[PDB]
């Protein structure tokens, strides 16, 4: 019936140092996303003191590839941190569907099945 | 290198100068590889260090103090290897000793130089 928000996260991992410490290591993020938005709204959670543990919030060489990386203090339980980012912050993604059709001007909707059936008849008329 | 004397001597040749670890130093600081002494890390992240050492003497008298008036300086004057050393044994065989006691371990501060200092009871209230 395509309506609907889904939950949608990004690809983000807790690596370990030399020394130990452990490091948030985002990928991407889904649709619709500023890496700068959020980013200021990181120095906002910083300076809105309603988050703790974090330390460093940096970003380099991403044109061979986007790496952007939170670094966190010990004794901060980060991937309860990774909870509290996929709760409040933006980088989870609650993304609807809306597919409301139009078929010869008239709106209508349709399934994925009626799609490719109008498709396919089309191709008839293409054809022939 | 140059480092000159009690003269008023300028070594301006920074790096020319040679040094390394001293005699002392090396059995000053073992035992970092026995978990004796915490750490904590830098601004940079990266590398750890001590706030306090290991010791195998009190240095707070081997090397005095000549501080600054940011309430208050401090005067603290050196004193001797083995002197200290009788007074940690004697300190260490009675928990009841006097500042006679102290007086016959240490005779008196001295200093790399050498001068005359003429009073008892200005060293006595001193150690008081």
């Amino acid at each position: 019936t395509g309506k609907g928000s889904i939950v949608l996260r990004s690809r983000t991992e807790i690596e370990t140092t030399k020394t130990g410490r452990e490091r948030i290591v985002v990928t991407e993020f889904p649709y619709m996303v500023n890496k700068t938005k959020v980013h200021e709204h990181i120095v906002r959670l910083v300076q809105e003191k309603r988050i703790e543990g974090i330390t460093a919030v940096r970003d380099e060489s991403n044109r061979e590839g986007v790496r952007f990386v939170i670094e966190v203090k010990r004794d901060a339980s980060a991937n309860v941190i990774l909870n509290n980012l996929f709760k409040m912050t933006q980088m989870q993604t609650n993304f609807g569907f809306n597919m409301l059709a139009i078929q010869n001007g008239i709106p209508k909707i349709l399934s994925l099945r009626q799609i490719l059936d109008a498709y396919i008849e089309h191709q008839k008329e293409v054809v022939v | 290198g140059n480092f000159g004397s009690m003269d008023g001597d300028s070594a301006a040749a920074q790096r020319y100068t040679e040094a390394r670890m001293s005699k002392i130093a090396l059995e000053m600081l073992r035992d970092i590889n026995k978990n004796t002494v915490d750490f904590v890390d830098n601004y940079d992240a990266n590398e750890r260090e001590p706030l306090v050492l290991p010791a195998r003497f009190p240095n707070l008298l081997v090397n005095g103090a000549t501080g600054i008036a940011v309430g208050m300086a401090t005067n603290i004057p050196p004193h001797n290897l083995g002197e200290t050393i009788d007074a940690v044994k004697l300190v260490m065989d009675n928990p009841e000793v006097t500042t006679k006691d102290l007086m016959e371990v240490l005779p008196g501060p001295d200093f790399p130089t050498g001068a005359l200092v003429m009073g008892k009871s200005g060293i006595h209230k001193a150690y008081e």
